[PDB]
């Protein structure tokens, strides 16, 4: 098993550069005395990776160091500890060149590239040769399989469906790296819905690859019809182009990418076709939430698929262990099935039938075995109390002082992929950035999302790796919202901006209708500024700066302050005339706010922001909002 | 004799596609085939100039300034625009098949088409209210379209073909086209015109095809079509309206056709498909292939 | 087969709201136009008072019901002899209210006084101006040459039942009162002789 201990290595090949800043810190251990580990950290493999990829308190270290003080099927354990414990470890420790890439990305690059190389050798000079293949993977139809929901029960599926569709694509991506002998490492990430992968250029992987794409094709078609069609794109590779040599590494990026949008156009084969327009029966009964008769159909009107969801839908929140095995809830590929359990659960399936893959949702633990950490934001407020567990979303609705309103929230990273593509300069452009930067991201959305969340009245429909859907309290929406803009704005140092869309809806409005209009309230917010809210009416688009400030903190406050003789009945009397929006308008409101016994700085200051245009709208927008929170 | 029909819609359309609440704001032209096949036996006309010689495209929107037809999925050397751009002016069809317009234009093309404004109707049941129960709402997308756009199509066949499919437009102008009819929605005025413009532009000689309609060709023609062919599948299926079916509404065996602006190298023919399960009479559905040349 | 165009014109005798957010606006705005935003009334709402009208006063499952406003049950599958369109802001009432600079549609506000707090809860309707008037279009499809009287003659009686009744919103409170003008019965498909027929 020399590909076993050439992966140790690879990992484990500047081990040595933790304590050296704190090979024998190794070899204090016996089951990593072996010698192809302790060679590679002091082959030649490991040597040409290192050479492809590379291509704070003493104390601190000291503690990690102590922390830190190898059989089949456990690499993933390591890989998982590697990830949690080198994050935050420069893999460079002092140079002149700046120090992005982290020890652990190294680490996981240099083993996914001696991987590939051994599988090459198998089957400067040596760079020039095309050795690796770049592929990417893309499901088509995600959005729509997601929102085609039966309304009885569409919020489940909404919560359910994505989370599937994601923990689906993981799968995919295992399977492919159980049949091509890689581990987990041997990816480079995986985007919302879209993952990227890095493999040998021997002939084994490219009929592995073949065969893939024509079972994940032909599983695809049998289950969801033409609703969900993944699609592998390969392109072989040089080892001076993975080294961003002759800058050559975006140009990469970009053939793959067009090469799956070729793909895509010519999507399915002659006998797929033939068998698409061979039903024999029509079939009178179909299903409520994906409309299909051909599929066996329960009395419910739900199909097989679609109560396996609202299934796996009840259970996710509950449990923290998505087990793939030939026992389960819902479709996976290689007839294989998807269940949520806890570990005694968890552990039952792992015993009782081999084969059997183990995902942990957000633990950060390693010690477990046969466990591969999977990143999900599923914050639900009414989860945390089991009477607003057992209400839903009423509970959110249910509000002592204010009005009972559902607010919806589509916020959407702009211009992620121009970032990519061409935000990282010429210079440091490598994997070793593309795949930091995308983990960072998901890092962000599906793990730190939960923590900006916290203590708020949200429930996470799905944070996928640009996209996000919130639904929740309106006010607690809003405030989530600003607090997520600006955490975001400190996270990302600038140069990335995400425009979002929030709307207020009744408690029993249709969820369809719901996401229908808040989808197109943030696709008015995109415009073409990019980087704006849609708040409320569509009309109206603003800027962060203005609503987090000129709108709610500039305005919306003091009239708060001085409404706590002051009435609800002034508030809307200066809101028709602001409204209104006439200059003998703003006479008349003059005249009011003289004679109603308000203060004159704020008197002022409502009379200054009526005068402009700009303003009026930002006023008129903090009284709409004053009077929604202070209703009975 | 290509034979340009323009339809003005005084009243808002449905053109759905999956759901009733749903609207599109064209249909492909099995829906008008169909349409087109009710309305003759309404009539108690013939159909044997409908099924055999009877080539018709897809509705495509038209404006007061140019009219309009469907994009040619071809490669593309930013690409948002590309993708969420539809439908190409005539004029400007030729510079898209050299790949002329860029990103920029792309966008500004998308933004100049201006056929109307969709929306949402909400609409009651009642009909439970008096037998000790309660409403049931539900909801319509109705496309308005501006007073100046339209949809137009193009027909292919004889001069009888032409004449009857006058007459059985004529009739259509009242009957409706689409979905919810007698609800309020459908109803169109037509105008048959013979345009120089599309007969210039379907006489041509060009390397590659693109479909104006959604076609399926049969076996053998499919096998010696796809080869290197930009295609986009479209899922046609649904219920059947007829009175002289069955005692039940039941739906027909789903149908899977090439979108309307497909690239295909080879150019296939079409044939109705049956989509008749086991019933009184047999429920047709339009698959021939109206085709435009192309250079790229 | 034939299909006899009646082309008319609704006039507005109270403040015609066919319903259909925003703080301090109106609560239950009028469907309107997209483009034109000018208020219409949907089909459905005459064909759905008309079906009621009729389950009245023959009286749903009636056959005669059942054959106008057409069916889909098991076996009886019937067309809808009746297609009400979308009945629109008439032309010469669109210059008559351009005129006086009066707008379309009146925001009339109400409220309801509660029968234990006696505290009021207004809402602000809108609903289309007095005197305006909406150009509607009924067609019939004669599916059958000798029920071609009855039906019309089931069509006067409901046209009857409804220009004393209301068509849209909250009658029984004042709103939605209507009278119909026939401009025409003129057959437009077919040589069927609509020129004995009558509506009002
Ligand atoms: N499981 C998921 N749940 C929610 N959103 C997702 C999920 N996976 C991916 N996404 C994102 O949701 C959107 C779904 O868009 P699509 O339905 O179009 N599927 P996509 O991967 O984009 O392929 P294309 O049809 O565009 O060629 C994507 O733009 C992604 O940004
Ligand atoms: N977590 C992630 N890590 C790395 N790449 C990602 C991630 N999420 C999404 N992506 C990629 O980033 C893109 C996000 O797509 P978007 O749907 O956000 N549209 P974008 O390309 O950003 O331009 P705009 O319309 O917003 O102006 C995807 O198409 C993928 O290519
Ligand atoms: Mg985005
Ligand atoms: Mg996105």
């Amino acid at each position: 098993n020399k590909k076993l201990e050439l992966m140790y290595g690879s990992l484990l090949h500047d081990i040595g550069k933790i304590v050296y800043r704190s090979s024998q810190f190794l070899n204090k251990f016996k089951p990593f005395q072996l010698s192809g580990i302790v060679d590679s950290v002091s082959a030649y493999i490991t040597y040409i990776a290192d050479n492809i990829a590379s291509g704070y308190t003493s104390s601190q270290y000291a503690a990690l160091v102590n922390k830190m003080t190898v059989g089949p099927d456990s690499f993933s354990s390591l890989l998982q500890w590697t990830e949690s414990l080198w994050s935050y470890i420069p893999s460079s420790t002092d140079t002149n060149q700046v120090m992005d890439v982290s020890l652990y990305d190294h680490s996981k690059i240099t083993c996914a590239i001696a991987s590939c190389i051994y599988d090459y050798l198998t089957e400067k000079q040596f760079y020039q040769e095309d050795v690796f293949l770049l592929v990417s993977l893309d499901m088509s139809g995600i959005q729509d399989f997601i929102y085609n929901i039966s309304g009885s029960k569409a919020l489940k599926s909404l919560r359910s469906r994505s989370f599937y569709l994601e923990t689906m694509l993981e799968s995919l991506v295992d399977d492919l790296l159980s049949d091509l002998e890689l581990s987990r490492a041997n990816l480079l990430y995986t985007g919302g819905g879209h993952a990227y992968l890095l493999l040998p250029n021997t002939e084994r992987a490219r009929d592995v690859l073949a065969s893939f794409e024509g079972e994940m094709k032909e599983w695809f078609i049998k289950i969801f019809k033409t609703d969900l069609s993944v699609a592998i794109a390969y392109k072989a590779c040089t080892g001076e182009d993975l080294m961003n040599s002759n800058g050559t590494y975006s140009d990469l990026w970009q053939t793959v990418s067009r090469k799956l949008s070729d793909k895509k156009a010519h999507k399915y084969s002659l006998n797929e076709i033939k068998l698409f327009n061979s039903t024999i029966h029509a079939g009178t009964q179909e299903c409520k939430e994906c409309l299909r008769s051909d599929i066996d159909i329960s009395e419910d009107s739900l199909c097989k698929i679609c109560e396996g969801i609202i299934a796996i839908s009840n259970d996710l929140r509950d449990y923290s262990f998505f087990v793939v095995s030939p026992e389960g809830k819902v479709p996976l590929p290689r007839n294989r099935y998807l269940s949520v359990e806890n570990q005694d659960g968890a552990e039952r399936k792992i015993k009782m039938n081999k084969e059997t893959r183990i995902y942990s949702k957000n633990q950060p633990f390693v010690g477990k075995q046969l466990v591969t950490n999977l990143w999900m934001c599923d914050y639900d407020f009414s989860t945390l109390n089991p009477e607003t567990k057992k209400q839903g979303i009423a509970s959110y609705v249910n509000r002592e002082v204010g009005i009972p309103r559902l607010g919806v929230l589509r916020a959407d990273i702009d211009n992620l992929g121009t970032t990519f593509i061409k935000g990282i300069p010429e210079q440091y452009r490598s994997i070793s950035r593309t795949a930091t930067l995308s983990r960072q991201l998901s890092m962000f959305f599906k793990f730190e999302l939960s923590n900006i969340l916290k203590g708020a009245r949200i429930s996470v429909i799905y944070s996928g790796g640009d996209d996000l859907f919130l639904i929740g309290a309106w006010d607690d929406v809003i405030s989530k919202a600003l607090v997520l803009r600006k955490a975001f704005t400190r996270f990302s140092a600038g140069k990335l901006t995400f425009s979002a869309g929030i709307g207020m809806y009744p408690v029993k409005y249709p969820i369809s209708k719901m996401a229908s209009e808040t989808g197109v309230l943030e696709d008015l917010a995109k415009r073409g500024e990019k980087n704006q809210v849609a708040l409320w009416n569509d009309s109206k688009v603003f800027g962060w700066s203005q609503l987090e400030e000129q709108i709610l903190k500039e305005k919306m406050i003091p009239l708060q302050e001085a409404l706590t003789e002051h009435g609800k009945s002034f508030l809307y009397k200066m809101l028709e005339l602001l409204r209104n929006e006439d200059q003998i308008n703003i006479a008349r409101l003059a005249y009011l706010l003289a004679r109603s016994s308000l203060s004159e700085e704020l008197t002022q200051s409502i009379f200054a922001w009526s005068q402009n245009k700009q303003q009026k709208v930002e006023l008129i927008t903090a009284i709409e909002y004053l009077v929604y929170q202070i209703r009975e | 004799v290509v034979k340009l029909v323009k339809l003005t819609f005084k009243s808002p359309v449905h053109f759905g596609m999956k759901r009733l609440s749903d609207s599109n704001h064209t249909i492909a032209a099995d829906t008008l085939f169909s349409a087109l096949i009710i309305e003759a036996l309404q009539q108690q006309l013939e159909l044997s100039h409908l099924l055999n010689n009877l080539v018709i495209t897809d509705l495509f929107p038209y404006n007061k300034t140019s009219y309009f037809l469907p994009k040619p999925l071809i490669r593309i050397e930013g690409y948002k625009a590309f993708k969420k751009l539809t439908y190409i002016p005539v004029e400007n069809y030729s510079e898209y098949l050299r790949g002329e317009i860029d990103s920029l234009e792309a966008s500004k093309i998308a933004e100049s088409l201006n056929l109307g404004k969709a929306s949402l109707s909400t609409k009651v049941s009642l009909q439970a209210v008096d037998h000790n129960g309660e409403s049931e709402p539900y909801s319509v997308g109705n496309f308005t379209f501006y007073p100046e756009s339209g949809l137009y199509f193009l027909a292919k066949g004889n001069a009888d073909t032409i004449g009857q499919l006058e007459i059985l437009m004529h009739a259509l102008q009242y009957s409706g086209i689409g979905g919810k009819r007698s609800a309020g929605y459908g109803q169109f005025r037509c105008t048959i015109e013979d345009s120089g413009k599309f007969d210039s532009l379907l006489s041509q000689t060009g390397n590659i095809a693109i479909l104006l309609s959604s076609a399926m060709a049969s076996d053998e023609e499919l096998v010696d079509c796809l080869e290197d062919a930009r295609y986009l599948l479209k899922k046609r299926t649904g219920f059947v309206q007829s009175k002289t079916y069955a005692d039940q509404l039941v739906k027909k065996k789903d149908f899977y056709a090439f979108s309307a602006g497909s690239t295909f190298y080879q150019k296939f023919n079409g044939k109705i498909f049956d989509v008749s399960d086991n019933g009184r009479h047999s429920v047709y559905r339009y698959a021939k292939a109206f085709w435009l040349e192309g250079k790229i | 087969y034939s299909k006899i165009r009646i082309v008319g014109k609704i006039d507005v005798l109270t403040g015609l709201h066919i319903g259909g957010s925003m703080i301090g606006a109106i609560a239950s705005p009028v469907v309107r136009d997209p483009y034109s935003r000018l208020p219409i009334i949907p089909g459905s709402s005459i064909k759905g008072k008309m079906r009621s009208l009729l389950a009245k006063h023959i009286g749903q499952d009636a056959p005669e019901i059942l054959r106008l406003f057409g069916s889909s049950q098991k076996g009886a599958i019937q067309s809808s002899r009746l297609q009400i369109s979308d009945a629109f802001f008439s032309k010469a009432s669109q210059e008559e209210f351009d005129k006086k600079d009066l707008a379309y549609t009146e925001t009339k506000f109400e409220n309801t006084i509660s029968r234990l707090t006696a505290v009021a809860n207004p809402r602000q309707i809108e609903r289309v101006t007095r005197g305006a008037s909406f150009d509607f279009h009924i067609i019939y499809n004669v599916e059958n040459i000798n029920e071609v009287m009855a039906d019309f003659e089931n069509i006067k009686t409901a046209i009857h039942l409804l220009e004393n009744d209301y068509l849209g919103g909250g009658g029984t409170r004042g709103n939605g009162r209507i009278r119909f003008v026939i401009d025409s019965i003129d057959t437009v498909v077919g040589d069927f002789d609509s020129s004995n027929l009558s509506i009002k």
